[PDB]
RNA sequence: AGGGGAUCGAAGAUGAUCAGAUACCGUCGUAGUCUUAACCAUAAACUAUGCCGACUAGGGAUCGGGUGGUGUUUUUUUAAUGACCCACUCGGCACCUUACGAGAAAUCAAAGUCUUUGGGUUCUGGGGGGAGUAUGGUCGCAAGGCUGAAACUUAAAGGAAUUG
């Protein structure tokens, strides 16, 4: 039967969502069906900045940050220790871990 | 499948059964008297009421 | 009707107000609660103090009608009710159950804590939902202290109050035993203030 | 409205609707098409007479292993060929 | 493994419930009570009984342990239960009320001292 | 089997029949 | 119910919910019998005499056993305007 | 759209009786509504009911009580003959000692028994029991 | 001996409550079966069928048998109890106990012309239990129980003399065909007839009138 | 049929992989992907829920419009505005809780108001296959679409849940 109510995605009242491509395998997954994981990171690290710290003009300059938005697919997400799998009772929880 | 086979062994066991003939026995009553006879052995007779009122249990 | 002596006297109206009993819940409301009145800004409701008075005497009237004192049962699982439940039950039969409710205390006759109450009292329906449950399974009435967010489901006559209040829970328990004893005959003088202080039925952290 | 029309003057719809769906039945299909007349080697009859042509060694379906000893018969009234079983223990000897 | 079993958890718990004014926090004295105050079929159990007894008796020294109530323990709870201050905390220390309770009492028709201080958004 | 390529087998089949049929016509 | 000549039949004339006026089946365990004492001019209860109220399991399942008694009691006079007819 | 005001009215009456209420609002209160309820109240199933007169079509507020079991409409309104009254009362009544089949005749609206007392027939409107 | 532990079992042992009629009037739950066989000594047990049900395991299947048992005296009362156990003999005893504990009253009326000693049901009654619907239309005199043989016994044991029946769904898997009639034959005291409209003084429950006998 | 032909890319050439590999993977690669003009009429074209109308439980969020409020901010501290806040409302895409209700369960405020069986109306189905085949029409340039059987065959796959 229906495994779930939305049942793949957030498409409710559209029909079409103009899909996107997976970051790992380029699969043409629907955008609202995608598994968006915003990646935010420092430009270098939080541990190796010590070595770079003494080798910089402009003391404590910015330590800029790196941003990303990753679109995985169901096959790619499940395979790599991502949202992979839950219990039937816990699939209702829509809050992030 | 196949439509050929061993037709030469038709009637194997029927023609192989040893011939035992019917023993001579007294006639049973016909018509009303049979209902008289059957009523007697079933209802007013308690011959086979072993656990469940069997009619023809095997000899034991 | 009433002899006008059961009417709420001013010397008890300030106690309800000193315990903040009139303080209701947030803007969140249960439609099964018509006791709300004159909400403040910043989302504060207030319970009509007149209503909770005769709602209180009604509960005692049912309690007094039960012949055997020990057929009354009071249920406490919330933190703010363990001392209140035992103090009320010390002055009446009203046999108390506190701590763990061990579900199956009404059904399952072979359980150690088998009880057949003629009427139960629960402090908070949400925290005592299990106690409310079997009372709907073996034909038992329920008396509950209820705020404006209370689940009035499977609950007989309820007391509009502030279960959040620290003294509101205790005072309503106190006025519960006070009015039960008066009807039974322990307190012949209605005007007598029942010298036992209402501060007795409270909760202490140490 | 449960589907089907309920108007007091919709008997025409109901009768014609029933006619179209009656065809999904199997007995109503064969009866009105007259398939048994046009097919089913008899003529809609229960018995037919024919000439034995040969004997057959038909083998049993699962799960069963045996030979059934049937005969090919060509019918008299229409000339059609059928296969017929010879039921009893050893009765293939009488239908040579 | 050194996790004690039910027959050690329950026999020990049965002792403090009944031998609180009794055998102390020292093992070698406790085990010389158990061998005569209780019929234990095996020495190894008796040694483990006075073991978990000492462990629990060492807990009752600093604060109480929940799950154990010996009748001498709860006098703190049938004396603190009647603990009442003469200050009568429910009395008046000077009562404040918002404008909602101002006309609320007037609707009820009661004469109460109302030092009204407004609290609004 | 799967219905796409049993449906596809039949179309290559129907193509075959119209081809041999039209030779008689 | 009754036969041709008196002789009452149909044992177990059941009770009625005081609010919905429906009847209470034997297996209706979610139903409640409410006895409320009456006190006259003394403030002390009179044991044995009641103002009886019966509620079906239907209203208790819907959480209006409290509300129904608010109107029920007020109509008998043992409450006050706590229930208002106009809404 | 709305085809039968009686179907909408009686459905509202049942759904209030199913939920335990004592009142229901009826819109838009045709003539055959009052005649249907007037029969109903003569048998004690409903009791007091009130006509709110808006200038559009009218409204009806009914005061209910737990006596009623079901009150519906049979659509379409078949012509029933004096001999066919038996079939209707056997199919759609719980028993033959109580319940009434409301059917319109040339002599106004009446139950299946008043039709027999008057020996008149007509079209069928509904049923209450 | 019984030595009951229940408020009702104490009264019933004390003989203070004489008939089940008082039990049904105030909807009193019944917990132990001694209350039934001493207040209604005329109930006869009838085992309908025994069917095995198997659980799948690591290795093999373990087998337990279902035991439907219908009880009731032929005047006014019927009970249906279904219980499964390892052995058929044990399952029969346990299903008997549940059957007695499940006893419900019945309403018997007339098809019309109430001569006396009601022969049929008062109203049309329906009980749906899963796919199956079981309808019980009251019948005229001499019609008997027009019903399937397994259902027929359940209506014989409840004192119904004339009735009609109509079914739907699979009747031929009887565990809940007998629960569809039990609902229907128990819904007899749920339908409000015009001869019950009158308002009663709400008799006080025996637990409150006779509370002086409480064990502690 | 042109224009375009940067990307990717059914066929194919290779390199792999392999026992085989005419597959998955790697490097290329034409028709197409793009467009104008004209055909094609299909999709798991899915909410696998036809449309219209009625009544039946609570809760918050949001979009568009509106209503009221000495509410807040910015302008000219100060007006109007605009943007926010609170309460309510009409319409809409949805979500949360529970079952008095339904269902075969999964579940469902609709899949409820159905043996207590009737608001109006359209379309479709009658064991699984043979078979969307055969045949005859019809539309299309074609691919195919629409319509659509029978003879014959035979007790044998799941909607749903349970235990392993
Ligand atoms: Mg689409
Ligand atoms: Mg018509
Ligand atoms: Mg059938
Ligand atoms: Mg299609
Ligand atoms: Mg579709
Ligand atoms: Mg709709
Ligand atoms: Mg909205
Ligand atoms: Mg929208
Ligand atoms: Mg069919
Ligand atoms: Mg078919
Ligand atoms: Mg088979
Ligand atoms: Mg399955």
């Amino acid at each position: 039967p229906k495994k779930r109510a939305s049942n793949g995605r957030n498409k409710k009242g559209r029909g079409h969502v103009k899909p996107v491509r997976c970051v790992n395998c380029s699969k043409s997954i629907p955008k609202d069906k995608a598994i968006k994981r915003m990646a935010i990171r420092n430009i270098v690290e939080a541990a190796a900045v010590r070595d770079l710290s003494e080798a910089s003009v402009y003391p404590e300059y910015a330590l800029p940050k790196t941003y990303n938005k990753l679109h995985y697919c169901v096959s790619c997400a499940i395979h790599a220790r991502i949202v992979r799998v839950r219990s039937r009772e816990d699939r209702k929880n829509r809050a992030p871990p | 499948a196949k439509v050929h086979g061993s037709l030469a062994r038709a009637g194997k066991v029927k023609s192989q059964t040893p011939k035992v003939e019917k023993t001579e026995k007294p006639k049973k009553p016909k018509g009303r008297a049979y209902k008289r006879l059957l009523y007697t052995r079933r209802f007013v007779n308690v011959t086979l009421v072993n656990g469940k009122r069997r009619m023809n249990p095997g000899p034991s | 009707s009433l002899p006008a002596t059961f009417d709420l006297t001013p010397e008890d109206a300030q106690l309800l107000l000193a315990a903040n009993t009139h303080l209701g819940a947030r803007n969140v409301q249960v439609h099964q609660e018509p006791y709300v009145f004159n909400a403040r800004p910043d989302g504060v409701h207030v319970i009509n103090v007149g209503k909770t008075w005769e709602k209180l005497v009604l509960a005692a009237r049912i309690i007094a009608a039960i012949p055997n004192p020990e057929d009354v049962v009071a249920i406490s699982s919330r933190t703010f009710g363990q001392r209140a439940v035992l103090k009320f039950a010390a002055h009446t039969g009203a046999t108390p159950i506190a701590g763990r409710f061990t579900p199956g205390s009404f059904t399952n006759y072979i359980t150690r804590s088998f009880k057949e109450p003629r009427l139960v009292i629960v402090t908070d329906p949400r925290s005592d939902a299990q106690a409310i449950k079997e009372a709907s399974y073996v034909n038992i009435p329920v008396i509950a202290l209820t705020d404006l967010d209370s689940p009035s489901e499977f609950v007989d006559v309820a007391i509009p109050c502030n279960n959040r209040g620290k003294h509101s829970i205790g005072l309503i328990w106190y006025l519960l035993a006070r009015e039960v004893l008066r009807l039974r005959g322990a307190l012949v003088d209605r005007t007598q203030p029942w010298s036992i202080m209402p501060d007795l039925y409270f909760y202490r952290d140490p | 409205g449960k589907g089907k029309p309920r108007g007091l003057n919709s008997a025409r719809k109901l009768r014609v609707h029933r006619r179209n769906n009656r065809w999904a039945e199997n007995n109503y299909k064969k009866r009105l098409l007259g398939t048994a007349f046009k097919s089913s080697p008899f003529g809609g009859s229960s018995h037919a007479k024919g000439i034995v042509l040969e004997k057959l060694g038909i083998e049993s379906k699962q799960p069963n292993s045996a030979i059934r000893k049937c005969v090919r018969v060509q019918l008299i009234k229409n000339g059609k060929k059928v296969t017929a079983f010879v039921p009893n223990d050893g009765c293939l000897n009488f239908v040579d | 493994g050194r996790v004690r079993t039910k027959t050690v958890k329950r026999a020990s718990k049965a002792l403090i419930e009944r031998y609180y004014p009794k055998l102390t926090l020292d093992f070698q004295t406790n085990k010389r009570l158990c061998d005569e105050i209780a019929t234990i079929q095996s020495k190894r159990l008796r040694n483990k009984i006075a073991g978990y007894t000492t462990h629990l008796m060492k807990r009752i020294q600093k604060g109480p342990v929940r799950g154990i109530s010996f009748k001498l323990q709860e006098e703190e709870r049938e004396r603190k239960d009647q603990y009442v201050p003469e200050v009568s905390a429910l009395d008046l220390s000077r009562l404040n009320v918002d404008n909602q309770t101002s006309d609320l009492v007037k609707s009820l028709g009661l004469k109460l001292p109302l030092s009204v201080i407004n609290v609004s958004a | 089997m799967r219905a796409k390529w049993r449906k596809k087998r039949t179309r290559r089949l129907k193509r075959k029949r119209r081809k041999v049929r039209a030779r008689s016509k | 119910m009754e036969n041709d000549k008196g002789q009452l039949v149909e044992l177990y004339v059941p009770r009625k919910c005081s609010a919905t006026n429906r009847i209470i089946k034997a297996d209706d365990h979610a139903s409640v019998q409410i006895n409320v004492a009456k006190v006259d001019e003394e403030g002390r209860a009179i044991p044995g005499e009641y103002v009886t109220y019966a509620l079906s399991g239907y209203v208790r399942s819907r959480g209006e056993s409290d509300d129904s008694l608010n109107r029920l009691a007020q109509n008998d006079g043992l409450l006050k305007n706590v229930w208002s007819y106009s809404r | 759209t709305r085809s039968s005001v009686l179907a909408d009215a009686l459905n509202a009456i049942n759904n209030a009786e199913k939920t335990g209420k004592r009142q229901v609002l009826i819109r838009p209160s045709s003539k055959v509504i009052i005649k249907f309820l007037q029969v109903m109240q003569k048998h004690g199933y409903i009791g007091e009911f009130e006509y709110i007169d808006d200038h559009r079509s009218g409204k009806i507020v009914v005061q209910l009580n737990g006596r009623l079991n079901k009150c519906g409409v049979i659509s379409p309104r078949f012509n029933v003959k004096i001999g066919d009254i038996e079939k209707w009362t056997a199919n759609l009544l719980p028993a033959r000692q109580f319940g009434y089949v409301i059917l319109t005749t040339s002599a106004g609206i009446m139950d299946h028994e008043e039709a027999r007392r008057k020996h008149v027939s007509g079209k069928i409107l509904g049923f209450v029991y | 001996g019984w030595v009951p532990v229940t408020k009702l079992g104490r009264l019933v042992k004390a003989g203070k409550i004489t008939t089940i009629e008082e039990i049904f009037l105030h909807s009193l739950p019944v917990k132990e079966f001694q209350i039934i066989d001493t207040l209604l000594p005329g109930l006869q047990d009838e085992v309908m069928n025994i069917k095995p049900v198997q659980k799948q395991t690591r290795a093999g299947q373990r087998t337990r048998f279902k035991a439907v048992v219908v009880v009731g005296d032929s005047n006014g009362h019927v009970g249906l109890g279904i219980k499964t156990a390892k052995e058929v003999a044990g399952a029969i005893r346990a299903g008997i106990i549940i059957a007695k504990l499940s006893v419900i009253p019945i309403r018997r009326g007339y098809w019309g012309t109430n001569l006396g000693q009601p022969h049929s049901l008062a109203t049309k009654t329906t009980g749906k239990c899963g796919s199956v619907t079981v309808r019980l239309i009251p019948a005229p005199r001499g019609s008997g129980i027009v019903a399937s043989p397994a259902v027929k016994k359940l209506l014989q044991l409840a004192g119904v003399e004339d009735v009609y029946t109509q079914s739907n769904g699979k009747t031929r898997t009887l565990e809940n065909t007998l629960k569809a009639a039990f609902v229907a034959i128990g819904n007899t005291y749920g339908f409000l007839t015009p001869n019950l409209w009158a308002e009663q003084p709400l008799p006080v429950s025996p637990l409150d009138i006779y509370s002086d006998e409480a064990s502690a």
